[PDB]
């Protein structure tokens, strides 16, 4: 259930 | 980092942590472990409620007062909030920064100590996507080196099945076993904490009240450890006295208050019976004689057994009473038990052994069938007794039960407790155990074949001896032999049944009065030695209920009552007259 | 339910471990006592110490819905504890408390809701009221002796066949208004 | 001695580190003690003391306090149980052999079967033995283990249990209380 998340900035 | 870690040393200054009394031996090993070169991380392992967190927090407390060695002086202790650390860690690496940042603080300081309460949780705290990168795998290289000091706390259960699974992590931690303190130590512990509880409740605790809380808790409060049980009793006493009387309030806490508190927790009467319930016990035997005629030896056995328990002479580790009531049918074997519970106003636990004929059925009493994955797998007898510690336990027709059921009762009668498969301990020290059997009626009723008639008086006991092993019979407090109802006793029985009939008629608004002569006639018709008092109901039904039933539905008895019954000697038949 | 409420008020006034537990069979007024206590507080039928007290009814399912992350559950759950810690008189009512022992948002881990609240209950920071059935209490609950110790079992049993009539009389106006009918005295009995 | 003793008693660890915990912990004891109290060196006597604490077993070189209780153990039991001097002698002598260092290499302190008539003190002597020695009494009523499935509880958990408590009542009890009196009442029923 616990999953890591990778984000990305717009620019 | 400050949010995750709570400085325990700061709380000690403001009083936030309760003082630590004793535990010098436990602390001594802890300081020795903390002063080690490598793997200087003590682990406090003990049953819940024995001050494991008190020692870790107590160390912070003792440091403020200067009651520790110089090496321990100047050291701070931090408590880790795992939830706060894991909160808002959705992004990759968030948990790592917080955990590594915390470790860097400890390694840099070189004088701080971490206190992870319930350390079994860090095994998979940061695991994600079935990842193996967790708090334990990260902290591991910093524990063997000795850079940081960590204090753990876990019960034997959690430690054995969670913490011990990770052999690497368990090695780095030194298991400091903590055994529940003795009664002498607990009173000293309460004296140290007492000023804080007194302030909260604005009450004073007498020295004797403290001793009673400890001694009584051990005796009547199970599945709870001693330093916790006494504090529970002490805390409740302060709460009850403070808010119960709006006016006319006792500032002090006397010993009687402690007894009442334990009574409520254990659902058992207190030791103040000499004043309030003295009247009830005195009239217990007399009231049971009115309900049940004859068989006075059984009533005396039950009432005397109860009196001894309330007076403080009852067995320390045995039930209030264990009595095998053997006799003919309809003699009151199962009636005196039902009336005793009603007289005492206590729950009646009735178990019909006719169901427990086979060996496999016996398991239901102490558990559930093999592989009953479904919930509600608690033993009927164990769960029933736990719900009602004060109650009457009736095992009707115990002879029918499989011999293996007598083995279950050996620990009940002799040790006062029965354990379920799960391990819950049921207390029988305050339950009255009564068993009913018709083992010897057949032998006594048997007629000899010879010129001289035989006195078959002892044959009943011999049959009882064969059916019950000597160990079981020895544990029995007394074996009562009920006897056939005498003609004089039958007259009392007729009156009792008529009284019940009057109560039934009172619901419908009918009043019934019977003549003394008619009562005697009823007795002769229904007097059967073999069948006792049950046939009286049949004649009562045929003679009285039959005419009344027809009239009650349709006739004068619909309303108005005023029934009168009489008989004529010449006719030898009862006469029923209805005048509404 | 004076005897039941009196025992609960006494437990709530304890310095530590002031967390009542309502253990009883299904449909025996376990949740009415907790909700009823809030009703009685508003009307001033409780002691002065219990006045100015707010009861909160935590929903476990809502707390476990929408997490979908490593720490979403702990973020919201811990935030609730901060609120309770801020208000000394605040009380948390968790019906069906056996669920917290079950992993709230823990997969192959032991960071559950119960473990998070264990330090706070022992220290008296927060007061928690729980309602659970005897069977659930015996099997689901009481396995973790840690959490069981904090809670004080209060046996909630059906009062009597006759007391239930009085109970329906008190509830009869609400039911009568809903259906716009009047229940005869004989019918309720 | 630290190496040999740890191997003998400390069975939940491995030798390179099992023997360094004693060494490391033995030196720490010196620091806690007064500067004038044997801080300069640690002798073989201190090493055995550390092992006893780690394993929760009685230390060798029994103190004179224990001797007084040990010598009087027979007399104290004889004041609470009469007519069974032979049983008391067996229990006390076995305990003395173990403490003296003549006990079994890998067997328990003593394994006994008490068979006799009713009310002769079979269980009372055992219960009072725990109080005389001040050690925990592990009383298992064996009338509750008559069924075959109930025997798995002593060394395990019921079949198909998904929870965490995968432990055995007998194994965990002894693990928690290595130095104790184990009583199996009415074992024939089991
Ligand atoms: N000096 C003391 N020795 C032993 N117990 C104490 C002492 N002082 C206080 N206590 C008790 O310890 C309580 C604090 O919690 P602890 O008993 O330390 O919890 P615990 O046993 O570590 O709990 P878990 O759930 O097993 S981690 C106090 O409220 C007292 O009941
Ligand atoms: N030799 C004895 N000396 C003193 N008290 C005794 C003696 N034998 C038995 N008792 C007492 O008798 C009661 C039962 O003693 P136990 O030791 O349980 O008897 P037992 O013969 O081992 O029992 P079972 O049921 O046959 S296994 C207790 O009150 C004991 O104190
Ligand atoms: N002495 C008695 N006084 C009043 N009622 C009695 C008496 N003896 C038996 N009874 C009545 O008979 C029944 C009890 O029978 P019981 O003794 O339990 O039979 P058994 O020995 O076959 O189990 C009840 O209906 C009870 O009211
Ligand atoms: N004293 C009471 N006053 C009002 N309602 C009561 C009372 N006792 C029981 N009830 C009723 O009992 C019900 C509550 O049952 P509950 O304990 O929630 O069941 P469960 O344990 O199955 O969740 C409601 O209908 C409630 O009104
Ligand atoms: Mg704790
Ligand atoms: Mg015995």
């Amino acid at each position: 259930e616990k999953v890591r998340d990778a984000l990305k900035p717009p620019s | 980092t400050e949010n995750f870690t709570t400085n325990l040393n700061q709380l000690a200054r403001v009083g936030g942590i309760d003082p630590l009394i004793g535990r010098e031996k436990e602390l001594e090993r802890a300081i020795q472990v903390l002063c080690r070169r490598r793997k200087n991380n003590p682990l406090l392992v003990g049953e819940s409620g024995v001050g494991k967190t008190a020692i870790a927090e107590g160390l912070a407390w003792r440091i403020v007062q200067g009651d520790v060695p110089e090496v321990m002086a100047d050291c701070t202790i931090y408590s880790l909030d795992i939830g706060s650390l894991l909160a808002g860690t959705k992004y990759r690496g968030d948990f790592e920064k917080r955990f590594k940042a915390l470790l860097k603080q400890l390694e840099q300081d070189t004088n701080s100590i971490l206190f992870i309460d319930e350390i079994h949780t860090i095994i998979g705290a940061g695991a994600a996507s079935g990842g193996q990168v967790d708090a334990a795998n990260l902290i591991k290289p910093l524990l063997s080196s000795g850079k940081i000091r960590v204090i753990g706390s876990t019960t034997y259960q959690e430690f054995s099945n969670i913490f011990e699974k990770d052999r690497a992590l368990a090695r780095r931690f030194q298991k400091i076993d903590i055994t529940e303190p003795s009664i002498e130590e607990t009173v000293q512990i309460i004296n140290g904490l007492k000023p804080k509880y007194e302030a909260h409740h604005d009450v004073r605790y007498t020295a004797k009240a403290v001793r009673a809380a400890v001694e009584l808790a051990v005796k009547y409060i199970n599945d709870r450890h001693l330093p916790d049980k006494a504090i529970d009793v002490i805390d409740e006493a302060g709460a009850r006295a403070r808010l119960m009387p709006v006016s006319k309030r006792k500032k002090t806490v006397n010993v009687a208050d402690i007894e009442s508190v334990v009574a409520r927790i254990a659902r058992i009467p207190e030791k103040s019976v000499s004043q309030s319930d003295r009247d009830t016990l005195k009239n217990l035997g007399d009231r049971l004689k009115m309900l049940v005629f004859g068989q006075d030896k059984a009533i005396e056995a039950l009432t005397e057994a109860i009196k001894m328990a309330r007076a403080g002479l009852g067995h320390e580790h045995k039930p209030v009473g264990s009595f095998l009531f053997a006799g003919p049918t309809g003699v009151g074997k199962t009636e005196v038990t039902v009336q005793l519970s009603k007289a005492l106003g206590i729950e009646l636990l009735r178990f019909d052994m006719s169901e427990y004929m086979e060996r496999h059925t016996v398991s239901r009493l102490i558990g559930a069938p093999p592989g009953y994955v479904g919930f509600d797998q608690g033993g009927l007898l164990t769960d029933a007794v736990i719900k009602h510690p004060h109650a009457v336990l009736l095992l009707d027709e115990i002879e029918k039960a499989h011999p293996d059921v007598f083995n279950i009762l050996l620990q009940v009668m002799d040790n006062g407790t029965l354990t379920d498969n799960n391990g819950r301990k049921a207390d029988f020290r305050n339950v009255v155990l009564v068993m009913t059997t018709n083992a010897g009626v057949r032998e006594t009723e048997r007629k000899s074949i010879g010129l001289i008639h035989q006195d078959n008086s002892t044959d009943a006991m011999e049959e009882i001896k064969k059916i019950f092993t000597p160990e079981f019979r020895n544990r029995l407090d007394n074996i009562i032999w009920f006897d056939h109802l005498s003609t004089d006793v039958i007259h009392q029985v007729v009156d009792k049944f008529i009284v019940e009939l009057q109560v039934q008629l009172d619901q419908k608004g009918v009043s019934l009065e019977v003549s003394q002569e008619a009562r005697n006639w009823l007795a002769e018709k229904g007097y059967d030695r073999a069948m006792g008092a049950r046939p009286m109901a049949r004649v009562i039904q045929d003679n009285l209920k039959k005419p009344l039933a027809n009239e009650l539905l349709f006739g004068s008895l619909v309303d108005g009552g005023q029934v009168t019954v009489a008989l004529d000697k010449e006719k030898n038949e009862l006469t029923y007259g209805f005048q509404s």
